[PDB]
């Protein structure tokens, strides 16, 4: 089959700047009738893909002409002259000249923005969970940028690696920031044997780890 | 308004089969090809096959001959795709789309897509989730604003629906993707409100897990 190589894998662009994505194929996409069947799609976060361009350079109805497509043979390029927040997502090239139709791996376009330090919240086990004999300590690190962040849990001064469950959200199409959740699950018994639970983060916006903690005790 | 509506998520056992449906409307069903596309673990699309409902004519990607069978019911304007003898690789999201290419014109019409159908191939059992309310103690963010949370854990399979105040409170919420661990999923959501709203007004976490037919509302109490 035809192999479609897309580069780059991801691009971080500031709103207002131009962006271009490349797509290379293992075979010429020139069909015997002289038409080149190369398409570009955009899959918005949580949305089905949508075609932007067809026949290399022909824009689909309702697609903004900020988007341009070009190329021939085996090399194609999609160019966004002035990027906006709505352009956030993964872009793919699909060739229809050869059967079966094949897609490129995708290029994720991320909106570059001003650094943002995380807002951290730490939550002890709820009464209900403890009743079941389980205990989860949750930590929310909301709205930060860049996405790159390292979080570690510490109980009574020692790092706890087992029982940690992390989850990150995609880039928010409203503020261009990221958020992540970290949950540490222990048994009720061990939870009640320790005192301090610390959620520690390492982010670009601070020369020292960002801390949030609580001491469980009684009264 | 041209619309393609797909069936809900499916939990299939290894070796069995499923029939996915793609109900269309707003256009002449018989005059356009419907293609099926597959998407695994994020960015990774594959073209499966296409059917011309007008004639029943179909074309398959060699990779899928024997795996997928496409049919279409003209009387109901519904296209179907049956996947047989499911295995690991078959877990993915399948989309149906009226691609819009018109052969005779050598040009395209607008493409319409369905929302996607998630197929999970597993023999693990369906489990109802536990919904735990997260009231602040240190996760208070101090005054000005305060963030609450909701922990949904130990459920199978996906998906679970979590809303705040029955959908009313949609701003400032962060619903994190569920992470699978030991045959069970865990998912959490945080909502940031002003110190004036909570605890003055109630904030409630709504969770629904269709597979278990579990529906639960947890009130974030102090
Ligand atoms: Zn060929
Ligand atoms: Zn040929
Ligand atoms: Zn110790
Ligand atoms: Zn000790
Ligand atoms: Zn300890
Ligand atoms: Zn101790
Ligand atoms: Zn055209």
């Amino acid at each position: 089959d035809i192999v479609m190589t897309q580069s780059p894998l991801t691009l971080s662009v500031t709103i207002g700047q131009p962006a271009s994505i490349s797509c290379k194929s293992s075979q010429s996409l020139l069909y015997s009738n002289g038409k080149t069947y190369l398409n570009w799609l955009l899959q918005r976060p949580g949305q089905s893909p949508k075609r932007l361009i067809h026949l290399v350079s022909k824009l689909d109805s309702g697609v903004p002409d900020r988007i341009t497509g070009s190329g021939s043979g085996t090399d194609f390029t999609l160019k966004i002259s002035r990027v906006e927040a709505a352009d956030l997502g993964v872009y793919y090239c699909v060739q229809g000249t050869h059967f079966p139709y094949t897609f490129g791996g995708g290029t994720k376009l991320e909106i570059l923005r001003g650094d943002a330090a995380p807002t951290v919240s730490i939550f002890p086990p709820s009464s209900e969970q403890l009743t079941s004999g389980g205990a989860s300590v949750v930590c929310f690190l909301n709205n930060f940028y860049p996405k790159d962040i390292n979080v570690k849990w510490k109980i009574d001064g020692s790092e706890r690696q087992n029982g940690v469950l992390n989850s990150w959200t995609d880039q928010d199409s409203k503020d261009s920031t990221y958020s992540m959740s970290s949950t540490l699950t222990l048994t009720k018994d061990e939870y009640e044997r320790h005192n301090s639970y610390t959620c520690e983060a390492t982010h670009k916006t601070s020369t020292s780890p960002i801390v949030k903690s609580f001491n469980r005790n009684e009264c | 308004e041209m619309q393609l509506q797909q069936s809900g998520a499916e939990l299939l056992r290894p070796g069995t089969s499923v029939k996915l449906s793609c109900k269309t409307s707003g256009y002449i069903f018989t005059s356009y090809w419907i293609h099926w596309v597959k998407q695994r673990s994020g960015q990774g699309l594959e073209w499966i096959a296409r059917i011309y409902p007008g004639t029943g004519s179909t074309y398959y990607n060699e990779k899928f001959k024997g795996k997928a069978t496409l049919t279409a019911d003209k009387s109901s304007s519904t296209a179907y795709m049956q996947l047989s003898t499911l295995k690991s690789e078959d877990s993915a999201v399948y989309f149906c789309t009226r691609w819009g290419f018109i052969p005779v014109r050598e040009d395209y019409v607008m493409d319409y897509w369905g929302q996607g159908t998630l197929v999970t191939v597993s023999s693990a059992k369906t489990t109802a989730p536990s919904v735990y309310p997260l009231a602040p103690v240190c996760g208070d963010t101090t005054g000005s604003s305060v963030t609450l949370g909701c922990l949904v854990k130990g459920y199978f399979p996906e998906p679970v629906t979590l809303t705040w105040n029955s959908g009313s409170l949609s701003s400032g919420v962060h619903t994190f993707p569920a992470v699978l661990q030991s045959d069970l999923y865990t998912l959490s959501s945080s909502v940031t409100v002003t110190s004036s709203t909570w605890p003055s007004q109630s904030i409630t976490c709504n969770v629904a897990h269709p597979a278990s037919s579990t529906k639960v509302d947890k009130k974030i109490e102090p």
